[PDB]
């Protein structure tokens, strides 16, 4: 007996969950890739509104903006290399000798000096060159012939000696129509609801920043150690360890580096290593032992949380397999590591030098197919970063309370944007709806 | 954008002063596009995507008679069944987020009728003796 | 019905770095010729049907 | 195993073509219908 009139309104404040396409901007500020896709600048003081009384569920595990960074990040790399100088006239048999001189023992047998025959400008002359390889790349036909790794696999390129992959923070923006919803609130799980939520324009600056087993460089949490798992509970997943106090690793390659211009065809250029200034060293990284038995002391508090009470924590080496899953892979200074963390995962709760290797001939985990070629770098190079949180794999579930292991793992490129695209998710705006009201027209 | 989502909490009475917040919000590089023909189209879809999106709820409001309004009356009775409560418990204490989850079955009939009526009322307006 | 008759195996050459060429290896058994069955009772009527129009 | 009605059908062709690496080569042999092989100026 109401007698109301269903009216209609447009402009209500009425969203739902939604899948867009998320565009990149930049500080502006920023020849390196992510500073020519990144070109729309963001406002110098985004416009966050704080929402009163509103509860929205999360989840970490099902974010579609991780998704686009991977599909982003791959197709940039995809075209930074088309228009260079292919390196398949390369693959021909080379004839290698131990490289001996000024040798430390421990990069004995790490490089190889070898010699070729390859063709010049012109399609009738060829010259005879050199250049030393590591031993990663190169591999034994049938003991002096040798061929590049991937021959009977892929196609190689040649990285382009201009471009630039250092990491920028990027933001991403929703498009119109769309809005990004944030948590701000505390010792957030990465699944269900929060109540302290803010609408925002664009994301913080994120760098994507790319290694296995440790994260480096992102958001250092905030109050306390968190972890996080899609599962906890299933051993074939992931726990995800955020850190409140990073902990100050210091990489470095000490061999000083010249290179060499080759000809390779009319107009193009292969870039060569050259020989090697003074003592040939190998390639590490220093990790202060005063940090990080310290660091897992906190770690294992947590993650105790999740277990049990009265129960032993062990850390152990990786797993076999591939570079890529049983080493930290390291890029930097544009040269490829992979350095051992045996070093670091050696306890049982209840200075630390890890050697590197450096490998020219990338493969990326992107795919199988093409190859990239990195070329050298002239000097010598030292790098800076913050280890920010760990991934760790559980490789027990057996029916023993006693004690559970736990192993260096992740991987997969996603793990290190899905912390950090971990507090945002995107909805759609829709400005119909209607209501009774005692009016008609 | 200074409260795109500010009412969301509000109720659904006090919410209704917000309205040209919200609608204003709704229709907001150089050779790198042409240079790598992949983003031209992936942003031209995004842009031409938020255009179809506006005039469809415009043509809805034009074909309803309530072209060029925020609030607008129609003629349609609410049936107690697609929700049954009193005007006290549906405009204060309930925000629009909680009704829409409670309407949302009920949306296309609704719609149905409103776009019958406006045929009814233009039926009528074509006998100069109308409504007497 | 049509068909091809001869038994057909494959090897795969490498033409290229990453590249592979599909090469038509031996006949297995005897080496026959392709061909089409028409049903000549079906046929012979077809056309009758359309000699009329 | 020849059918008549093949006589002259098939032809079985060997030749040098290049391996994976620039320097090397391989001798491989097919076999290729005669519709699509066509004679120089008999082997
Ligand atoms: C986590 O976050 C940290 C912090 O941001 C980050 O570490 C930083 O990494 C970057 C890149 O590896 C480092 O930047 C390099 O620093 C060296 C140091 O040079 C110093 O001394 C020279 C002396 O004249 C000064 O001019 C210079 O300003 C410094 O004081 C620079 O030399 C590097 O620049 C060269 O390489 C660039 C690569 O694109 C070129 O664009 C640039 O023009 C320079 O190259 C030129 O000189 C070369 C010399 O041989 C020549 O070969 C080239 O052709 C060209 O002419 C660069 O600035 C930065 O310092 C790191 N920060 C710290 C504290 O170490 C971590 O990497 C990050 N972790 C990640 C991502 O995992
Ligand atoms: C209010 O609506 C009911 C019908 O709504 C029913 O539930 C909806 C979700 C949807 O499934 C409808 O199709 C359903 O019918 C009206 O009742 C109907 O009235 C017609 C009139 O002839 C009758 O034929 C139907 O059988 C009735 N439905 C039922 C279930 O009895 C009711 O009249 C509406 N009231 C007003 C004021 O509009
Ligand atoms: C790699 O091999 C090359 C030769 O194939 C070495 O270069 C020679 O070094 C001797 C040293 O006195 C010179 O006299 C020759 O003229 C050099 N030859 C050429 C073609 O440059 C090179 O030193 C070796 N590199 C290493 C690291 O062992
Ligand atoms: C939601 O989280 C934010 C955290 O950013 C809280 O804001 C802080 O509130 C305290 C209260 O005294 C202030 O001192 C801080 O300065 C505020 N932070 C900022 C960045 O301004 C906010 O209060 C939380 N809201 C709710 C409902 O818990
Ligand atoms: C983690 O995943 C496991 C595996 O699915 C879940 O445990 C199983 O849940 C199903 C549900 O029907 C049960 O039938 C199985 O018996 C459970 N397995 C075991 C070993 O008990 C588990 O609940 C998930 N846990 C979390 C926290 O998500
Ligand atoms: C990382 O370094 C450790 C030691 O520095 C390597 O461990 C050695 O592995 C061999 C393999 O059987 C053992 O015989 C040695 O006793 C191990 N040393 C120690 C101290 O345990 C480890 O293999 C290296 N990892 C990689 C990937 O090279
Ligand atoms: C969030 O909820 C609180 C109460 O649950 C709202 O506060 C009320 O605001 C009305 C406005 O006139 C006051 O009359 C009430 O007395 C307030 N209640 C209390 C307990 O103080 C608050 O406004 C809500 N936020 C939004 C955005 O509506
Ligand atoms: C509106 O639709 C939802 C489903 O989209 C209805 O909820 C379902 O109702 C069936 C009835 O047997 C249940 O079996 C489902 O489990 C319900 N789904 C959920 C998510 O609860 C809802 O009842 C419909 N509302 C009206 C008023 O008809
Ligand atoms: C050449 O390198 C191999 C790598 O294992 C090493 O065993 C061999 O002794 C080296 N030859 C010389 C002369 O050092
Ligand atoms: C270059 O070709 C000549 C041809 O006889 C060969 O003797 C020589 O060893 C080749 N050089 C290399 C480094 O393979
Ligand atoms: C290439 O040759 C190496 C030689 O050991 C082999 O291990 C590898 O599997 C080969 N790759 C392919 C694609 O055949
Ligand atoms: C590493 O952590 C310290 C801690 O305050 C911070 O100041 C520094 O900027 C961090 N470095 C990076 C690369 O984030
Ligand atoms: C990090 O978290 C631990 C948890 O107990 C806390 O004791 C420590 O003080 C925190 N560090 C910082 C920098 O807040
Ligand atoms: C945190 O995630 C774990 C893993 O599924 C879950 O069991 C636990 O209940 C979650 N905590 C909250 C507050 O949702
Ligand atoms: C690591 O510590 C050792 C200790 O002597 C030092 O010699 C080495 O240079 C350090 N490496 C780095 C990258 O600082
Ligand atoms: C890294 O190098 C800086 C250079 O001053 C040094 O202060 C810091 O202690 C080093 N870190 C480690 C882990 O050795
Ligand atoms: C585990 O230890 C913590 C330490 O404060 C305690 O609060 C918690 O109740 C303990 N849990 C059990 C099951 O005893
Ligand atoms: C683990 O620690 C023990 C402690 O003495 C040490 O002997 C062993 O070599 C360590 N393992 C690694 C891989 O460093
Ligand atoms: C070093 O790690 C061991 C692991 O059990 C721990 O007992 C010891 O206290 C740690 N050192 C420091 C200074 O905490
Ligand atoms: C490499 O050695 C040359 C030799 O003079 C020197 O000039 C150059 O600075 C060195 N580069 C380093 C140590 O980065
Ligand atoms: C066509 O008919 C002949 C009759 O003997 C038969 O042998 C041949 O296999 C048939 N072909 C097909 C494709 O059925
Ligand atoms: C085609 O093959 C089928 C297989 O059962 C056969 O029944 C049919 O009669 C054949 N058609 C002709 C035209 O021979
Ligand atoms: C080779 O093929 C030709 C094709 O006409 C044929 O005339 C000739 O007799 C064939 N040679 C042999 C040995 O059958
Ligand atoms: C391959 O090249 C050699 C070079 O003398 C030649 O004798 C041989 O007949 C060629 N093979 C073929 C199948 O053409």
């Amino acid at each position: 007996a109401e007698n109301l009139w269903v009216t209609v309104y447009y402009g209500v404040p009425v969203w739902k969950d939604a899948e867009t396409t998320l565009f990149c901007a930049s500080d502006a500020k920023a020849h390196n890739v992510w500073a020519t896709h990144c070109c729309v600048p963001t406002d110098p003081n985004p416009q966050e509104i704080h929402l009163e009384n509103v509860t929205e569920e999360f989840n970490m595990w099902k974010n579609n903006m991780v998704e686009q960074m991977h599909t982003d990040i791959i197709s940039l790399w995809d075209q930074s290399l088309k228009p260079c100088v292919k390196l398949t006239p390369l693959c021909v048999t080379l004839q290698c000798t131990n490289v001996t001189n000024n040798i430390t023992d421990d990069m004995r047998g790490e490089l190889k000096n070898c010699s070729f025959n390859m063709t010049t400008e012109l399609r009738d002359k060829k010259q005879k060159v050199y250049s030393l390889f590591y031993r990663l790349d190169v591999v034994q036909i049938n003991n002096k012939e040798y061929r590049l790794i991937n021959c009977n696999t892929s196609a190689i390129t040649q990285a382009c000696p201009k471009v630039s992959f250092e990491p920028i923070p990027i933001h991403y923006c929703a498009p119109a129509g769309f809005a990004i919803l944030k948590c701000k609130d505390k010792k957030f799980n990465g699944t269900g609801p929060c109540t302290n939520v803010s609408t925002v324009q664009c994301t913080h600056g994120i760098k994507p920043v790319v290694s296995t087993q440790l994260l480096l460089n992102g958001s250092l949490a905030e109050e306390e150690v968190i972890i996080r798992s899609e599962n906890i509970t299933n051993n074939a997943k992931n726990i995800l360890v955020q850190l409140n106090e990073s902990v100050q690793i210091n990489c470095t390659r000490p061999n000083n580096n010249t290179r060499k211009s080759i000809r390779i065809g009319p107009g193009q250029w292969f870039y060569a290593t050259g020989d090697i200034i003074g003592d040939i060293r190998q390639a590490h990284c220093n990790v202060s032992k005063a940090t990080w038995n310290e660091t897992l002391g906190k770690v294992v508090k947590q993650l105790r949380k999740h277990f049990g009470n009265n129960t032993i924590i062990r850390f152990a080496n990786s797993s076999g397999g591939d570079l890529e899953v049983t080493t930290h892979s390291f890029n930097c200074g544009g040269e490829f590591f992979y350095c051992n963390t045996s070093g670091l995962f050696n306890s049982t709760w209840i200075s630390i030098t890890l050697p590197c290797r450096i490998k020219q001939i990338i493969n990326m985990w992107q795919r199988i197919g093409q190859a990239m070629y990195a070329p050298p770098i002239q000097g010598v190079i030292r790098c800076v970063s913050n280890i920010t949180g760990l991934i760790l794999t559980r490789d027990g579930g057996s029916t023993n309370s006693t004690t559970e292991t736990f192993r260096p793992g992740g991987g997969d490129m996603r793990d290190n944007w899905r912390s950090e695209l971990y507090k945002y998710k995107v909805v759609k705006i829709e400005p119909l709806g209607v209501a009774p009201t005692r009016c008609k027209r | 954008f200074l409260g795109f989502l500010g009412a969301a909490g509000s109720t659904m009475g006090a919410a209704s002063m917000t309205l040209t917040v919200q609608a204003r919000n709704l229709l907001s590089c150089q050779q790198h596009l042409l240079k790598l023909t992949v983003w031209g189209i992936k942003q031209l879809q995004a842009r031409v995507l938020a255009v179809e999106r506006y005039l469809r709820d415009q043509q809805l409001l034009g074909i309803w008679g309530c072209s060029g309004k925020l609030i607008c009356c129609t003629n349609v009775p609410w049936n107690s069944s697609w929700s049954n409560r009193n005007l006290s418990e549906i405009w204060d204490n309930m925000t629009w987020l909680q009704w829409d989850k409670e309407i949302s079955n009920y949306t296309q009939i609704i719609y149905g009728l409103l776009e019958e009526s406006q045929n009814q009322q233009e039926k009528n307006e074509q006998d100069l003796l109308a409504l007497d």
